[PDB]
């Protein structure tokens, strides 16, 4: 079956720092980027929504511009991978990864975001 | 997130 997987299900980040969860699908030799769907989310705020082989920006939460995208070129290789640059607090969460492709899954990915002076 | 029905139940974007 059409299982999405997760290597690491709690992120503990740098306040500043660049973050970059990861989610792991079934690809064969080559991808269908017309069959690809990926949509990350929190709490319920559009972080990510990936169609047709491009990012649909227009329905970004403003949170997030020029501040989180899809790594492309991880997708060949089954990785649907969540860039988000400069972390904030706000940040900390919990974050859903929907994959559809042929089968359909999702998974949860929890972030912790550590303060600037707690270490 | 809107787009029919395609992960319906999953999300929390409205």
């Amino acid at each position: 079956a059409f299982t999405v997987t997760v290597p690491k299900d709690l992120y503990v980040v740098e306040y500043g720092s660049n973050m970059t969860i990861e989610c792991k699908f079934p690809v064969e030799k080559q991808l269908d980027l017309a069959a690809l769907i990926v949509y990350w989310e929190m709490e319920d705020k559009n972080i990510i929504q990936f169609v047709h082989g491009e990012e649909d920006l227009k329905t970004q939460h403003s949170s997030y511009r020029q501040r989180a995208r899809l790594l492309k070129d991880q997708l060949s290789l089954g990785n649907a991978a969540l860039q988000i640059t400069d972390v904030k607090l706000q940040d900390a969460g919990v974050y859903r990864c929907m994959i559809s492709y042929g089968g359909a899954d999702y998974k949860r990915i929890t972030v912790k975001v550590n303060a600037p002076y707690a270490a | 997130f809107f787009x029919g029905d395609v992960f319906y139940g999953w999300y929390l974007c409205k």
